[PDB]
RNA sequence: CAUCCGGUCGAUCCUGCCGGAGCGCGACGCUCUCCCCAAGGACGAAGCCAUGCAUGCCCGCUCACCCGGGACGCGGCGGACGGCUCAGGACAACGGUUGCACCCCCCGCGGCGGUCCCUGCUAGCCGGACACCGCUGGCAACCCGGCGCCAAGACGUGCGCGCACGGGCGCGCGCCCCGCGGGCGAGCAGCGUGACGCAGCGACGGCCCGCCCGGGCUUCCGGGGCAUCACCCGGUCGGCGCGGUCGCGGCGCGCCGAGGGCCCGACGCCUGGCGGAGAAUCAGGGUUCGACUCCGGAGAGCGGGCCUGCGAGACGGCCCGCACAUCCAAGGACGGCAGCAGGCGCGGAACUUGCCCAAUGCGCGGCGCGCGAGGCAGCGACGGGGAGCGCGCGAGCGAGGCGGGCCCACAGCCCCCGCCGCGCAGCCGAGGGCAAGGUCUGUGCCAGCAGCCGCGGUAAUUCCAGCUCGGCGAGCGUCGCGCGGCGCUGCUGCAGUUGAAACGCCCGUAGUUGGCCCCCCGCCGCCACGAGGAAACGGGAGCGCUCCAGGCAGGCCCGUUGGCCC
């Protein structure tokens, strides 16, 4: 991730199921964890778009990816967020790309709309996205 | 693509069906010795023209005489082995050609018209002196002890032109 | 079918490995004209078409009918 | 598949023009022209290999390169130009005029004729054609394109110098006929009968002068005057030799080798 | 990639073919332009579509007007051409107003108005000449061929088709 | 039994001779397609692999020898062949897990001689013929 | 193109298969003296690719250049042909046979050749409008910008005869039918008659027509296995109205019915399924195999979709989805060796990042270049063929070497000359089958041998050695497979009492088989005879490559040949 992010409402919790934007041959990521999350008592970890979340893939996923918790990044969120510029986005689905602890790409490519913000935090993402919103 | 390809070769030399027997095995050895076969393969390319040529007398057989089929490949088949020498002049009938045996083709050999004509006397001398091109038939040098000589070219044969017998330069021994 | 019949064509095999016949049959589509009054069993004389439908490049010429049904004997015509 | 091909292989040359199967993986190919591709023979050949006058195939293009060479009265110059049936060609710094004829055994073969000769050409009427907006039209064995009382398979004498119809030799019983095409090419006899069976392929009986009947196709007949050759005929008369009349005057050609 | 190739039929067995072969150019088909009546004129636009062989077809896609032939009389001249009436094989297409050879229409009669002053010539042209509308039908492909001339409708498709459609 | 011989009598010819040519067992295995699929040689004259284990067999009795053999697991179906190698102590030449060539024993998948279970032989180790080496025309 | 022998027993005769015996064609081991000829990364990976190359040719204009030497761009033609490989595809492809009165087709060849205008014309024949090139510039690269200017046998416009004319029209023969043409086997043509369109080509006449060369389809017959696949299909099957196409058609669409297939095996499934020409083996009949030469198909990592063109649903075009990549300055860019070498993966297995268009063709235009097509060399025991290792009393080379001659795109190799002259063998066996020791060593059911039967247990004809001898031969052994063997697949031509095997019995539908009998034709089948439809290939005529495997050559010539059959 490169930079200092800006809070952004944290649609996904842990236990989210988020579609898969990578060719990687994933369909669902179910997330486990969210990396960076120093939280209190109760609090389920949640995490926003731009954020690296610890995810597993589903039984529908290719057999070679399943069974490993790995990293991922959601790059859209159902949630609405403000961003500093006072505008109030939101995505069709919560998605993810399954990226390597560096920060590379599993899947050659990203499909349908990316936010900014993970945009931004990776740099291969920014460059596979056909459209960053 | 590759004219190469396009050209053909064919199989002159047939092995016996049964490979070890004793006395056609001796027969072979005496062939060998007699007419100087330089191996059993040697045999083999005669034993089958030898077979063929028999084998298209019995096609022509069963044939009527005088088929336009029969008297056109008959006339030829003759033709070819009398003008070879190798099957008798007067007779040209089917029946003659059956009895031919592998001797007349060992006949037919240069190394074999030598013996005959006395220049190496020895089958294995005329083999050499076939090597060392020392025999011509009719201004042609042969280093091959197969020509397989016509029989006007019986005339023909003789010491080669080249240094050898009444020389034209230094042959041999005389050279060295 | 309607303005249609199938004319089976009879016909012989020859096998060599064993010198014998194998019958065999083949169903062809025919375009009928209502000229032709057409019934089972009768023997019609086709006549090449370009292709009317999907399985139809014959049509009929001429229509022979025979009394009753008589069997079908594999007839060759 | 895809488009025309514009290459013959050897193998796939047809038998007639006799290019030998090794030295070369394709022949010639012909152009789209007057005669067909199996129906018609390559200039080239014609010079570099029958006459042996082109030592290369590119010197025989040199040749007509410069005007040399003329076939039916016209330049015709192209190397591969189609050079088929009864063609007038002219070979005038050699000053010599053949007819390009159909041998016993079928291939093609340059024939020495008189200027008379050469002044007329013969070509097969093919069917008429009522196009060119009305006006009547019909088409010859070279492709050229009319007199109202003739009719399709009649040979027309085109002078090659007046362009039009002279003398039409009809198609009937009896008048002394070539066969262009089937395995007796060559031949020549008159045409004992036709049996058309109203269908397609009308049956062809043709009387030898021999009295052996030949026969072919009806497509296949060419005329070859009204009464008489009308034409410098080979040597040969379409006598068909025998394989062994073959042999015989093989085995004199060897005598006199 | 629209074909007429045989490949994509199944055969008389139903039964399913193996593709032996991509689509193929020869075998190609093009979207159907569909001819519209302009019905008021208060615009012919006439495409021209390369073919096999470098030759040419008009496709007509919106158009009024065109050459009209009266058979019985054997007069023939243009007419203004008004709204289809018929397809024979749709009724939303006669609604839509497209043209294709067998849809029935209407005509002006002003053109061949001036046959009301003969008399005894029929008696149903008589009529809609009489009428603002004469019963026609299209005669031409006016998708391949880019024209659209037809013949007044006289004797019995007139007679059929004026009840198949006009009265209630 | 009449072999039906009728002259229309043609597709029960075919037939019966198509259905019964696979009662001969040999037919059955060239043309059923179960060895080719079987075969640790499938329709190959012979394959590369790793000797599993230097292992003698005990010979059919009446002969009574061991017969020195390799378990050789195959590069090309990673199945296991047991593998006579030949002549007098060759054995020695062959270390466990060498390169080893192996041929069938000469019998077409059957198993050649006194040795039980033995459907191939060992032609060469590491590259070199075992005769090659057994005769010293070429070293290990 | 007609052949067996060894193996069940104490012996015998059988059945029965095992093993030998020959051939082909790939691996594999050991060895090879040459010369000639020659296959060559198909074989469950149509897997992936670094590098270089595989389609250019010309000027139609030349204002630069600089004497027509003539680049650079536009312009024309070709890049669809050629090379490659069999992945797919089982009423398909492919082959013979048909049809287009259901059609498309550049070049070329042989012809026709009135092109309305209102007009508007410059028609002694016209416009504007750009590349190139300057002039300033971007970009890491790729790739292009803007400016300014000028060309074309480029393109746009444009007179031009109402048998003007592309198209598409509406209307023009008939009397039961069947017999003349411009016709045909057949109402097909080509127009007259009334409209519409204003198509081409026209700024150096082609509009157009035919022939033809290919296609596009189409007819008929042939066209894998499996019943542990018996029931299938639902635009599927007919008809009707449109479209759409080069065109016919469920080819797409509406509409209307109820079909179409099948124990004469449908449908479904599978295939380490290209098909035929052909190949291997062989008395006859069979069997087996069809990567590659020739032809036809089909594909160019995988699906689609396309424009250009006369023709490609093109991949040494483009576009997109899917993989898998490469360049990178991180912004972006840019792929495709089932072309040729060469790399890698894999497999038991397969060649030089080699040289030239001079032939053999083809592309481009009358004046010569382009081609990893093709040729030529290199490797090359796939294999085929020819000679060697002696001979002589002392006769003599060729294998080589070295200069020539000559060959050759140049080399080379061969051969011919002169000189110098270096002959030079292996690989399996001897108990039998099956050819060749009633010899000495070792060893002692060990080691080993042995396709098979068998040998080895301290006197082995069978092992390890020596010795001899045999068989083949610059080849010999080994393994896999096909064929023969094997009449052990049986149509010819097998068996079922007891060696394997008549359903326990009976009716029975398909299927198959059906006494005689009519002479005299009609359809059958059948048989003969034609006709027409590529060769190579197999055979075969003719022919001295020095002989040969070869090749269609050759020779003081059939009209020199290259027939003729398949």
């Amino acid at each position: 991730g490169i930079g200092n992010k800006f809070r952004i409402s944290c649609g996904l919790p842990v236990g989210a199921v988020i579609n898969c934007a990578d060719n990687s041959g994933a369909k669902s990521l179910n997330m486990i964890a969210v990396k960076n999350w120093k939280g209190h008592l109760n609090r389920f970890p949640k995490a926003s778009v731009g954020d690296m979340v610890l995810i597993t893939v589903g039984r529908d996923g290719k057999p070679e990816l399943r069974r490993k918790v790995t990293p991922a990044v959601v790059v859209r969120q159902r949630k609405v967020w403000r961003r500093k510029d006072g505008v109030w986005i939101y995505f069709q689905d919560n998605a993810g790309v399954i990226i390597n602890p560096k920060g590379e790409l599993k899947g050659s490519s990203i499909t349908g709309p990316v936010a900014k913000e993970a945009a931004d935090r990776w740099p291969k993402i920014s460059t596979t996205a056909e459209c960053v919103h | 693509p590759r004219i190469s390809r396009h050209r053909n070769s064919s199989k002159t030399y047939s092995t016996p069906k049964k490979p070890f027997t004793k006395p056609r095995l001796d027969a072979e050895l005496k062939l060998c010795g007699e007419y100087g076969l330089k191996c059993k393969r040697e045999i083999y390319r005669a034993r089958y023209m030898l077979a063929k040529i028999r084998r298209t007398a019995r096609n022509l057989l069963t044939l009527d005489e005088n088929d336009i089929k029969r008297r056109f490949e008959g006339a030829a088949l003759l033709r070819r082995l009398h003008m070879l020498g190798i099957l008798d002049e007067e007779k040209d009938q089917l029946d003659y050609v059956l009895g031919l045996r592998i001797e007349d083709i060992f006949k037919r050999r240069l190394q074999s018209v030598i013996v005959e004509s006395k220049l190496a006397k020895s089958v294995h001398h005329a083999r050499n002196m076939i090597k060392a091109r020392h025999i011509s038939v009719g201004g042609q040098i042969v280093n091959i002890p197969s020509y397989m000589v016509r029989i006007s070219n019986t005339s023909r044969v003789a010491i080669a032109d080249t240094s050898s017998l009444a020389p034209n330069g230094k042959p041999g021994r005389t050279k060295r | 079918m309607q303005r249609s019949i199938i004319v089976r064509r009879d016909y012989l095999h020859f096998v060599q490995k064993y010198k014998r016949y194998e019958r065999r049959h083949k169903h062809v589509a025919a375009h009928l004209s209502p000229c032709f009054r057409v019934k089972e069993g009768d023997i019609v004389t086709i006549g090449e078409c370009r292709p009317l439908s999907k399985t139809i490049r014959f049509n009929v010429i001429k229509v022979e009918p025979v009394s009753e049904a008589a069997k079908k004997r594999f007839s060759p015509f | 598949a895809r488009g025309v091909r514009k290459h013959l292989k050897r193998l796939n040359a047809p038998k007639h023009w006799l290019l030998d199967k090794m030295g070369g993986i394709w022949a010639p190919r012909p152009t789209n022209g007057p005669h067909g591709l199996r129906e018609c023979i390559p200039l080239i050949l014609i010079l570099r290999n029958r006459l042996h006058y082109a030592n290369t195939y590119a010197e025989t293009s040199m040749i007509l390169q410069d005007k040399n060479v003329l076939i039916d009265g016209k330049p015709r110059t192209d190397p591969t130009f189609p050079v088929g049936f009864m063609d007038v060609f002219e070979i005038p710094k050699v000053h010599k005029t053949f007819r390009v004829l159909y041998d016993v055994k079928g291939r093609f073969t340059l024939v020495p004729i008189q200027s008379n000769e050469a002044g007329f050409k013969l070509c097969r009427v093919q069917k008429i054609f009522l196009g060119d907006k009305g006006m009547p039209y019909l088409s010859t064995h070279d492709a050229r394109t009319p007199h109202p009382d003739i009719k399709t398979n009649d040979t027309i004498k085109i002078n090659l110098k007046t362009g039009k119809i002279d003398e039409w030799y009809k198609f009937d019983i009896g008048k002394i006929v070539m066969v262009t095409g089937g395995r007796n090419c060559g031949r020549i006899g008159t045409i004992q009968a036709i049996d058309k069976h109203m269908g397609s392929y009308t049956m062809i009986r043709m009387k030898d002068t021999e009295g052996t009947e030949f026969l072919t196709r009806l497509c296949n007949v060419f005329v070859i005057g009204n009464d008489s050759p009308a034409v410098a005929i080979p040597t040969t008369k379409g006598i068909r030799p025998d394989i062994i009349k073959n042999r015989e005057l093989r085995l004199r050609s060897i005598a006199k080798r | 990639g629209i074909t007429h190739d045989k490949m994509y039929k199944r055969s008389k067995t139903g039964a399913v073919q193996g593709k032996w072969h991509k689509k193929r150019k020869y075998n190609l088909g093009r979207q159907p332009a569909n001819t519209k009546l302009i019905v008021k004129v208060t615009g012919q636009k006439i495409s021209t579509i390369r073919c096999r062989g470098g030759n040419i077809k008009r496709r007509a896609l919106r158009l009024s007007h065109g050459s009209f032939a009266w058979g019985s009389a054997d007069i023939s001249h243009k007419a203004r051409i008004l709204q289809v009436v018929y397809n024979s094989t749709s009724n939303e297409l006669v609604r839509t107003n497209t043209l294709v050879k067998g849809c029935v229409v209407q005509i002006d009669s002003a053109p061949f108005k001036s046959a009301l002053s003969n008399d005894t010539l029929d008696k149903e042209i008589l009529d809609q000449i009489r009428g603002d509308h004469i019963l026609a039908r299209i005669s031409s492909r006016p998708g391949q061929v880019g024209t659209a001339d037809g013949y007044i409708l006289e004797g019995p498709e007139l007679l059929f088709y004026q009840k198949k459609l006009a009265p209630k | 039994s009449g072999k039906t011989s009728g002259l229309y009598t043609a597709r029960k010819l075919r037939t019966i001779r198509r259905i019964q040519r696979w009662a001969d067992k040999r037919y059955r295995k060239a043309h059923l397609g179960t060895w080719l699929k079987a075969n640790p040689l499938e329709g190959a004259c012979m394959a590369r692999g790793i000797v599993t284990q230097k292992i003698g067999i005990s010979a059919k009795q009446p002969n009574s020898a061991v017969r020195k053999a390799v378990r050789v697991q195959l590069t090309k179906n990673s199945k296991k062949i047991t593998a006579f190698v030949p002549r007098d102590g060759s054995l020695t030449y062959i270390d466990n897990n060498d390169e080893v060539l192996v041929a069938g024993f000469g019998r077409a998948g059957r198993a050649v001689g006194d040795i039980p279970g033995c459907r191939f032989k060992v032609i060469k180790v590491a590259g070199i013929g075992l005769l090659a080496l057994f005769l010293r025309k070429r070293e290990k």
